[PDB]
C-alpha cells in the first residue's frame, strides 16, 4: 500500500468522498515526494557500502563473528550481509511509499518465528539495523534521516 | 572572563569533539533567555544605588558597634571605605548576571577576598551579613512587574539568588 | 576618591644607593634609550626588549604584538613609556595576564613587568587592589606609570628592567602569569580490557608475523592520467 | 577570550563603570543573530566526515606534490595522511567553536595565535591550509544568511594564514 | 522509457493506460533538456576522462602500483578507455530516460568479466563516482542532477 | 563621547586588529535599539515646555524650603527661578541627546563628568534635580518599548546623582 | 572618534537646541541603512588581504623602481613595511565605513601623515597612486551580487569611492 | 647593524664606562678573523655568475613544482625566472657582506629581519630558498679555514628560514 | 505518583476516587517547581559528588585507608560514580513525584549487591547525607527541604 492508496481506502470503507482532510494528506506526500526521490536514489548508490559500515560498526571483531558465534561460518556471514541488504532495500521501499505496510506484509510477516528457529540473535540484529539507520541518516542527511529511520526502527521495534 | 557560551566550548574542548544537536537546543534557551537576562541587570543597575543605601541601614541597624567608637566601620574614611564596597560586590554580581556563569565573580570579586579581612582587621563575616540583605532587595526590585508584560523569569531569579549566596558564603 | 592607606614598606635590594656607575657588575640589564638609536638594529632591539619585559619572550608570537605601536616608536611620535601603557593597555596583554590573574596577583606581576620591583609586603598588594577594582586595570597601569617611583627612576624613554637583581632570580623566570576523578576511572575501564585475555582466533596473534614479513607495498607510479593519450595507446590485437 | 558579551564587559570593567545602555545593546546583538549562527553550526557538524575528507582530498588534487616527494613533512607515508585529517579535522572544530561562540574568540586563542610561528618551522606551507578552507568555503552547502556567517570566519582564519 | 512502458503493458492483454501517456508525453516534453545535457556531456569527454583518471589514481594508487591492473601506458590507456566507455554508456542513458539502454551494455554481465580480467570493481565505481564529481562541476545544479541520476545508477550497479 | 559603535572602534583600535565578526554585531544591535529609541525622542521633543515646567513646579510642591528663604543659592528671587528652567531645561536636552546617541555617551561627558564637583561647591543639593526627574520619570506619557528605554537613562542620570 | 549620530549631536549641541522631527527622519535612513553598511564591510574585511596583496602587484607594476636597487621600497624591512601601511590605511577606511563619518580616519590615519613622507624621504604621491589602486578592488568586491538579496548597494558605494579618494588626495 | 666591533661600542657605552682592556680583546678577535673571511669573500665574487645559475638550476630539479603550474607565485613565466635571479643574487650579495662585515649584522637587517611576514603573504615558500643554499653550500669549491666561515653564515641564514 | 494511584485503584475494581484525582491534579501544579529543583540539581553534579567525597572520606577514612575497598585512584573513582549514580537518581525522584522510579533501579537489591562487593552501606548512606547536606547549600529553603525528602528516603533505604 501507499499513503496516498491507504488515504483513498480509508476514504473509501466510509463510502466518504475526498474531503479536505485528505486533499491535505495528499498534498503533503506530493510535497514531500521530491527528497523522498532524491534519498532512495543516493540510498541506491552505495547500499553495499552501508552494509559493509554497518557491520564494521556493530557486528565485526566481537564474539559473533569468532567460533561459537553466528556469524562465523561464511555461508552465514553472506546470509548476514542479504538479511542487511533486506532491510535496507525494504526500507527504501517503505520510504518511498511514505507507509510502512509492505515492511509489515513482505518483511516482518513470520519473521521472529524464523530467527527464533534457526536460533539468531535478535538483539544483534537490532543492534546492526541501529548502526545501518546511522549510517545512512549520517549518509542522506538528517531531514530524510529520520523517515528513514522510521521505518528502520519500525523493523526493530517488530523484531523485538 | 567566561561565559554561559564559552564554558560550553571549553568543556566540548576539553573532550576535542564537535557540539552534538542535542548540546546546541539547549543552548537555544540562552538566546530566547537573552531577551530575559538583559533588562534584569537593567532593573538592578537602575536602582543600584538605592540597594546600597537602603542596606547600608541594615547592617547598621543589627550591628551598632560599626558607628560605635573604636568600631571598625567607625571614621568617616572607613565609612566611606564602606559604601566603596557596598556596590563593588553589585557591579561583579551583576557582571555574573549578563555573562551567566559566575566565573567573572569568582576571580575578581571572590579571590582571595577573605584573605584581607584576616589581614586588615575588618570582621569577614560581617559583610556576608549585609550582602544577602541586599538580595532580598535586588530580587524584590527584579520580581516585581510594572510596565513589562507578564512573563515567566522565576528560573532566572534562582540564579540571580544564587550569585548572592555565592558571594555572601565565600566572605565569611 | 579615597587616597590609598598607609602600608609598610620593607627593606629590599631597590632602596640601596647602588653608588656609582664604574661598579656595576655586567649583570646588569642593558637599559635600552630611545635617544640613542644609532641604526634600524637599536631600534629592532629596543622594541623587542620592551615585548620581553611585557612578554615575557615566549609571548612575542605575531598577534600579540600589536604592529602599528612599534612603527610609531622609531618614528618617535609617541615616548616609551607612551608605549609600554600602549602595550599595558592592550587586550592582547589583558587576555593574557588580567584573566587569568587574581586582584592581589595582578598587583605582583604588574609591579614586576612595568616596574621592575616586586612587592614589598601583602599590605601593599592589598592597598593596591581596590585602586584597580575601582578606577579599572588601565586606571591602575596609569596609575602605576605616572606614579613618582617610575618617573625618577626609569626617566621619560628608557625601558623598564629589573633594577639591582644582584642576589635574586630574574623575574620572568620566578614568576609566570599563571597561579578530573572521571579520567582516572577512564583509564580503569582501558586498562581492563586488555587484562582479561584475548580470545581464540583473534586478529592480534598473526599481527606480530606480519610485522615480521614487513613489505611496505609499491610507491606510486607517477604517470598522469591527462598524458595518457588513451586512444592512441590502445594497441590491436 | 573574545565574545561580544565579554567585550561589554571588559570594556565596562577598564572604564570602572557600570552596565549602561552602551553596553547591553552590544549582547543585544549577539541575541539576534545566536539563532542565525547555530544554523550554520547544525549545518557543519551534520557533514563533519563529508566535508573534511572532501576538502583532503582537494588539498591533494590542486597538489599533487605533497603526495609523492618523500619527508617528514608532507604526507607521502600513512601517517603524513593520518595527520592530515587531524589538521583539517581540527580546523574544522575551532570554526563551529566561533559560529557557537558568537565571535572570533575561540578562533583567535586556539588557532591563529601561534600559527605565525609554526609553520616557519614545521615547513607546514600556508598554502594547503587556505585552499583547504576554499573548498569548506564552497562545499558546506548551506543557504539562506546562515551561509553568509559560516562564510565569515573561515575568511577569517585565510587572512591570518595570508 | 517508451519500451519499458510497452513491455509492461503488453505482459498484460491491456493497452497502454493512459497515466502510461501521460508520463510518456511528459518524457517528449523533457527531451529538449535531455538533448541539451547529452551534447554539453558529449562535446567536453576527454576533459572528463582526465579528471575522472586524476581523481581515481590520487584516490586508489594500487593501480598505479605493479602489482594491480592498470600499471604500464598500455594498461593506463585501456583503463581511461573503459571510462570512456562508461561516460558513453551514460549520455545514452540520459537521452533514453531510463537505464535500460545503459544496463544492457554496461552493468548486466560486468562483475564475471571484470573478475576474469583481474581487477577490483571497487575502483570502477570510484571512477564513474569521479566522472560523476566532474560533470556535477562541469554542468549547472538542474543539470547535474539529472546526470548525477544515470551515474548514480552505474556506481551502485558497479558495486 | 561613548557609542556602541564607537565602542567596537576603540575595542578594535587597541588590539591593532581589523573588524571581525565580533564588533560588527555590537553596532547590529545598536540599529534595532536605534529605531526604538527614536520613538522616545519624538515623544520627549514634543512635551519639552510642558515636562519642564511640569518637573520644575514638582520641586516647589515637595521642597517649599528652595522658594522661601533669601540666598544666591535657592529661588526666591526670580533670577533664581530664570535658572530653574536653565538646568532642566539643560537636563532634558541630554536626555535626548543620550537616546539619539544610543548611550550613555553626551550623557556622561556633558553632564554627570563634572558633576559631584560642582555641587559641593555652588550648594545645589543634589536631591532636587534626583526628585525633578522622577516627576519626568512619571509623566513623560511614553507607552510600550520607548518607554522603558527613555526610562533608563532617566535612572541612569539619578544613580550619578546620589 | 564621532558617528552619523554623534556629529548630528554636535551641529545641535552648538546650536545648542532640542532635535527636529525634520532632523530625525533624515537620520532614519541610517538605521535602514544600517542593514546596508553592515555587511560592506564585512565584505571588506572578509577579502582584506586579497586586495593588499593584489595591489601590491600594481603599484609594483607601474613603477618598478621601488624594486630596484637602490629604490625606496627596496629591501626586505623596507618592502615588508610597505604591506605594513597597505592595509594601515583599510582599517582606517572600514573604521570610517562603519562610522560613517571620515572624523576616524581624519585623526589616526591622515593626520599628520604627508609630514612623514618629507621626512623618511619615501615617496608621497607614490603612495596615492596605489591607494586609489585598491578602490576599482575594493569596491569592485563590495559591489558584485552573488548570493545575497538584491539591493540598492549603489547609494554607499559612493561614500565608499569617496573615503579612499579623501585618504589619496591627503596623502600626495 | 651589529659588528664585533660595534659591539664592543654598544656594551661600552650602556654602562657608562670607557673601553677597557675587555672590549679591546673582542674587537682584536675579528681582526685575525677578518683576513680569513677576506678569502672567502673572494672565493664567492669571482664565482657570482656560476654560483647563482647552478642554485637556481638547482631548485627546479629537486621541485618541478614551481616550473609548470601557472601562478604570479612560481616561475612559470619567465618574469618569474627573471625574479629567480633577482632573489638568490640578492641571497649572495648578503652573504658575501656579513662575510667582509665579520658579523651576521647585515644579514640580521637586510635580510632575515622581516622575512617571516613575506613569506606569509606572498606564498613564497621558504624550503625553496633553504636548498637554493645547500646547492651554494656545496658548491662554493673554497677550501681550508675560509670554507668553513662561508659555512657558518650560509646556515646562519638556513636556521632563519627554518 | 500516577502510576502508584493507577495500580492503587487497580487492584480494586473501582475506578480512580475523585480524591486520587485531586492528588493527581496538585502535583501536576507542583510539576513545574519539581521541574526547576531537578535542573538545579542536574547542572551542578560536579561540586555535589565533589563536596560529598569531601566529606566522607573526612567522615570515614577506612575506604581511603588500604584495608577498605575504595583504596586507591580506581576505586575511589568508582565510589564517586556511585555517588553520581545516586544523584541522578534522587533527580529522577524528584520528578517523578513519588519514590518508586529510584527505589525499581538502586534500593531494592542494593544490600546483598554492597555485601557481595565487600563495601559497607553505612558508609553509602554517610555519602547519601553528605549529598543531602551538599544540596541542601546549593537550594533555598523550600527546595532543599523538598530535595532532602528524597535524599533522605536513599539514607533510610540504605540502612
Ligand atoms: C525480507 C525479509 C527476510 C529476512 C530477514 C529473511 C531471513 C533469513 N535468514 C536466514 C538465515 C540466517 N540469517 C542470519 C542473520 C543473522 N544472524 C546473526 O548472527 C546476525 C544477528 C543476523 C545478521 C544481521 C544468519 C547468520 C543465517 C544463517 C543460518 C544458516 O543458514 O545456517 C534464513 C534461512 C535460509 C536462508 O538464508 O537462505 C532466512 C529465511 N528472509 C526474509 O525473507
Ligand atoms: C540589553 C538592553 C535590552 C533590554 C534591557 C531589553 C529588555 C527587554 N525585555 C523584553 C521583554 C520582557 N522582559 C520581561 C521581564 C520580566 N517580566 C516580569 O514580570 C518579570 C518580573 C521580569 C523578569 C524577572 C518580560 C516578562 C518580557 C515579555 C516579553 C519577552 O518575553 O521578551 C523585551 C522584548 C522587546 C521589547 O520590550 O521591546 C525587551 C526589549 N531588550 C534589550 O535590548
Ligand atoms: C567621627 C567623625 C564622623 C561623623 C561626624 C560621621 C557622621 C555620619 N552621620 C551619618 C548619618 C546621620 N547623620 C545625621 C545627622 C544629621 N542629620 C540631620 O538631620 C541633622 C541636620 C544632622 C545633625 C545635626 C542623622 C540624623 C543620620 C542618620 C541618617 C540616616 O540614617 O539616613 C552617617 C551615615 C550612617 C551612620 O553610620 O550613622 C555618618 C557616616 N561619621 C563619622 O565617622
Ligand atoms: C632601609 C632598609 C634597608 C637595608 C638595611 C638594606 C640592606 C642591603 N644590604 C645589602 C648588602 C650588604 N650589606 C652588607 C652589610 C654588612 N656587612 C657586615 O659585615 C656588617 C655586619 C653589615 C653592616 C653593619 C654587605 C657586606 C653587603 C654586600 C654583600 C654582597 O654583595 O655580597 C644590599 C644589597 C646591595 C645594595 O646595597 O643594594 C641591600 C639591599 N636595604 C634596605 O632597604
Ligand atoms: C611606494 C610603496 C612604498 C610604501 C608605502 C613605503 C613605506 C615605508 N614606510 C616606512 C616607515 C613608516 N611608515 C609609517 C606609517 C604609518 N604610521 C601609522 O601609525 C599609520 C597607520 C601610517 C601612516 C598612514 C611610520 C610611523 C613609519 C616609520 C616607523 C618607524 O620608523 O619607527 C618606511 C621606512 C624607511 C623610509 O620610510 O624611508 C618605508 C620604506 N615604501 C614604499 O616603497
Ligand atoms: C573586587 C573584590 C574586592 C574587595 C571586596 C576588596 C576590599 C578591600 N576592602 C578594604 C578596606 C576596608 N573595607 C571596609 C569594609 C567594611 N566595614 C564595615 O563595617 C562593613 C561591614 C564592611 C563593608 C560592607 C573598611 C572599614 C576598610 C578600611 C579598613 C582599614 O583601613 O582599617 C581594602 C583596603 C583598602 C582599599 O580599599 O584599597 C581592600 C583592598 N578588594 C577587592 O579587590
Ligand atoms: C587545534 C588546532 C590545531 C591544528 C590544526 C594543529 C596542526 C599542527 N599540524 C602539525 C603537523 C602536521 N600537519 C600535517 C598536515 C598537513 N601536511 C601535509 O602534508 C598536508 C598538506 C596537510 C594536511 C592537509 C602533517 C602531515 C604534519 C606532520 C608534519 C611533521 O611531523 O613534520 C603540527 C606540528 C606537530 C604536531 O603536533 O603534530 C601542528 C601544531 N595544531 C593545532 O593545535
Ligand atoms: C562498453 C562496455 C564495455 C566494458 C565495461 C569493457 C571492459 C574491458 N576492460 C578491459 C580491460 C581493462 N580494464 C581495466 C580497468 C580498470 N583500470 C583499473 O585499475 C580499474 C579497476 C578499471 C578502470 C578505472 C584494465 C586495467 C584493463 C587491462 C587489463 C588487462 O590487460 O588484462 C577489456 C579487455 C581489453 C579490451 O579489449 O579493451 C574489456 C573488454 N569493454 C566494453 O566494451
Ligand atoms: C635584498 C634581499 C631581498 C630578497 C632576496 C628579496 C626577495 C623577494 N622576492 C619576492 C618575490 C618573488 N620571489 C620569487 C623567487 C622565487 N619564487 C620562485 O618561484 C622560485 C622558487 C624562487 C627563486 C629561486 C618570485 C618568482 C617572486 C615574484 C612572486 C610574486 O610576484 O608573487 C618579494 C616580494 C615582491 C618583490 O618586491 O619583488 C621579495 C620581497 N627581497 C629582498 O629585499
Ligand atoms: C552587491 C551589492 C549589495 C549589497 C552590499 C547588498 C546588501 C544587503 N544586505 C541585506 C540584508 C542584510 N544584511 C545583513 C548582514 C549582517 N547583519 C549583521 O548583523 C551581521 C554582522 C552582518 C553579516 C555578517 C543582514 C543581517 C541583513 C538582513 C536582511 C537579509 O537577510 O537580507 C540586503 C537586503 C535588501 C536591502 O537591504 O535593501 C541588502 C540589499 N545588497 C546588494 O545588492
Ligand atoms: C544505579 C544503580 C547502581 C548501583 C547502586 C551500582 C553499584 C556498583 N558499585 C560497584 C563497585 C564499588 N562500589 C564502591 C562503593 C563505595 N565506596 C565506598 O567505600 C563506599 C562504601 C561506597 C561509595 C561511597 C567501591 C569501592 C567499588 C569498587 C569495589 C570493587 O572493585 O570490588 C559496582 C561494580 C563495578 C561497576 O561495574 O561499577 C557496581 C555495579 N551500580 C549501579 O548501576
Amino acid at each position: 500500500q501507499d499513503a496516498i492508496t491507504a488515504v483513498i481506502n480509508s476514504a473509501d470503507v466510509q463510502g466518504k468522498y475526498l474531503d479536505t482532510a485528505a486533499l491535505e494528506k495528499l498534498k503533503a506526500y506530493f510535497s514531500t515526494g521530491e527528497l523522498r526521490v532524491r534519498a532512495a536514489t543516493t540510498i541506491s548508490a552505495n547500499a553495499a557500502a552501508i552494509v559493509k559500515e554497518a557491520v564494521a560498526k556493530s557486528l565485526l571483531y566481537s564474539d559473533i563473528t569468532r567460533p561459537g558465534g553466528n556469524m562465523y561460518t561464511t555461508r552465514r556471514y553472506a546470509a548476514c550481509i542479504r538479511d542487511l541488504d533486506y532491510y535496507l532495500r525494504y526500507a527504501t521501499y517503505a520510504m518511498l511509499a511514505g507507509d510502512p505496510s509492505i515492511l509489515d506484509e513482505r518483511v516482518l510477516n513470520g519473521l521472529k518465528e524464523t530467527y527464533n528457529s534457526l536460533g539468531v540473535p535478535v538483539g544483534a540484529t537490532v543492534q546492526a539495523i541501529q548502526a545501518i539507520k546511522e549510517v545512512t541518516a549520517s549518509l542522506v542527511g538528517a531531514d530524510a534521516g529520520k523517515e528513514m529511520g522510521i521505518y528502520l526502527d519500525y523493523i526493530s521495534s517488530g523484531l523485538s | 572572563t567566561l561565559d554561559v557560551f564559552t564554558k560550553v566550548v571549553s568543556q566540548a574542548d576539553s573532550r576535542g569533539e564537535f557540539l552534538s544537536n542535542e548540546q546546541l537546543d539547549a543552548l537555544a534557551n540562552v538566546v530566547k533567555e537573552g531577551n530575559k537576562r538583559l533588562d534584569v541587570v537593567n532593573r538592578i543597575t537602575s536602582n543600584a544605588s538605592a540597594i546600597v543605601t537602603n542596606a547600608a541601614r541594615a547592617l547598621f541597624e543589627e550591628q551598632p558597634q560599626l558607628i560605635a567608637p573604636g568600631g571598625n566601620a567607625y571614621t568617616n574614611r572607613r565609612m566611606a571605605a564602606c559604601l566603596r564596597d557596598m556596590e563593588i560586590i553589585l557591579r561583579y554580581v551583576t557582571y555574573a548576571i549578563l555573562a551567566g556563569d559566575a566565573s567573572v565573580l569568582d576571580d575578581r570579586c571572590l579571590n582571595g577576598l577573605r584573605e584581607t579581612y584576616q589581614a586588615l582587621g575588618t570582621p569577614g563575616s560581617s559583610v556576608a551579613v549585609g550582602v544577602q540583605k541586599m538580595k532580598d532587595a535586588a530580587v524584590g526590585i527584579a520580581n516585581d512587574p510594572n510596565g513589562i508584560t507578564k512573563g515567566d523569569c522565576s528560573q532566572l531569579i534562582s540564579e540571580v539568588a544564587s550569585y548572592f549566596d555565592r558571594a555572601a558564603a565565600a566572605v565569611g | 576618591a579615597l587616597p590609598l592607606l598607609q602600608y609598610k614598606p620593607s627593606s629590599q635590594n631597590h632602596r640601596v644607593t647602588s653608588f656609582g656607575a664604574a661598579d656595576q657588575n655586567e649583570d646588569t640589564p642593558y637599559i635600552y634609550r630611545i635617544e640613542d638609536v644609532s641604526s634600524y638594529t637599536d631600534i629592532q632591539n629596543i622594541i623587542w626588549a620592551s615585548y620581553r619585559q611585557v612578554f615575557s619572550e615566549h609571548e612575542i608570537l605575531k598577534f600579540n604584538r600589536q604592529k602599528t605601536l612599534e612603527s610609531q616608536v622609531k618614528n618617535g611620535s609617541i615616548s616609551v613609556r607612551d608605549f609600554i601603557r600602549g602595550l599595558a593597555k592592550s587586550e592582547a596583554f589583558y587576555r593574557l595576564v588580567v584573566s587569568v590573574n587574581n586582584n592581589y596577583r595582578l598587583v605582583d606581576i604588574t609591579l614586576k613587568r612595568l616596574l621592575g620591583r616586586s612587592s614589598y609586603n601583602k599590605d601593599e598588594q592589598i592597598a593596591w587592589s581596590i585602586v584597580i577594582g575601582t578606577k579599572g586595570f588601565s586606571g591602575f597601569v596609569d596609575a602605576l606609570i605616572d606614579s613618582e617611583e617610575y618617573t625618577k627612576n626609569f626617566g621619560e624613554n628608557i625601558v623598564p628592567y629589573q633594577r639591582k637583581r644582584m642576589e635574586g632570580r630574574p623575574h620572568n623566570l620566578v614568576t609566570p602569569r599563571y597561579g578530573d576523578w572521571r579520567f582516572t576511572l577512564d583509564k580503569f575501564y582501558s586498562r581492563k580490557s586488555q587484562e582479561k585475555q584475548l580470545r581464540e582466533g583473534d586478529p592480534r596473534k598473526f599481527a606480530d608475523l606480519a610485522a615480521s614479513v614487513g613489505n611496505q607495498g609499491n610507491y606510486a607510479q607517477r604517470i598522469s592520467a591527462f598524458d595518457i593519450d588513451y586512444l592512441n595507446a590502445v594497441p590491436n590485437r | 577570550v573574545k565574545t561580544p558579551i565579554t567585550e561589554a564587559i571588559a570594556a565596562a570593567d577598564t572604564q570602572g563603570r557600570f552596565l549602561g545602555n552602551t553596553e547591553l545593546q552590544s549582547a543585544r546583538g549577539r541575541y539576534e543573530r545566536a539563532a542565525a549562527s547555530l544554523e550554520a553550526a547544525r549545518g557543519l557538524t551534520s557533514n563533519a566526515q563529508r566535508l573534511i575528507d572532501g576538502a583532503t582530498q582537494a588539498v591533494y588534487q590542486k597538489f599533487p606534490y605533497t603526495t609523492q616527494t618523500p619527508g617528514p613533512q608532507f604526507a607521502a607515508d600513512s601517517r603524513g595522511k593520518s595527520k592530515c585529517a587531524r589538521d583539517v579535522g581540527h580546523y574544522l572544530r575551532i570554526i563551529t567553536y566561533s559560529l557557537v561562540a558568537g565571535g572570533t574568540g575561540p578562533l583567535d586563542e586556539y588557532l591563529i595565535a601561534g600559527l605565525a610561528e609554526i609553520n616557519s618551522t614545521f615547513d607546514l606551507s600556508p598554502s594547503w591550509y587556505v585552499e583547504a578552507l576554499k573548498h569548506i568555503k564552497a562545499n558546506h552547502g548551506l543557504s539562506g544568511q546562515a551561509a553568509n556567517e559560516a562564510n565569515t570566519y573561515i575568511d577569517y582564519a585565510i587572512n591570518a594564514l595570508s | 522509457i517508451v519500451t519499458k512502458s510497452i513491455v509492461n503493458a503488453d505482459a498484460e492483454a491491456r493497452y497502454l493506460s493512459p497515466g502510461e501517456l501521460d508520463r510518456i508525453k511528459s518524457f517528449v516534453a523533457g527531451g529538449q533538456q535531455r538533448l541539451r545535457i547529452a551534447q554539453a556531456l558529449t562535446d567536453n569527454r576527454e576533459r572528463l576522462v582526465k579528471q575522472a583518471g586524476d581523481q581515481l589514481f590520487q584516490k586508489r594508487p594500487d593501480v598505479v602500483s605493479p602489482g594491480g591492473n592498470a600499471y604500464g601506458q598500455e594498461m593506463t590507456a585501456t583503463c581511461l578507455r573503459d571510462l570512456d566507455y562508461y561516460l558513453r554508456l551514460v549520455t545514452y542513458g540520459i537521452v533514453a530516460g531510463d537505464v535500460t539502454p545503459i544496463e544492457e551494455i554496461g552493468v548486466i554481465g560486468v562483475r564475471e568479466m571484470y573478475k576474469s580480467l583481474g581487477t577490483p570493481i571497487e575502483a570502477v565505481g570510484e571512477g564513474v563516482r569521479a566522472l560523476k564529481n566532474a560533470a556535477s562541476t562541469l554542468l549547472s545544479a538542474e543539470d547535474a542532477a539529472e546526470a548525477g541520476s544515470y551515474f548514480d545508477y552505474v556506481v551502485g550497479a558497479l558495486q
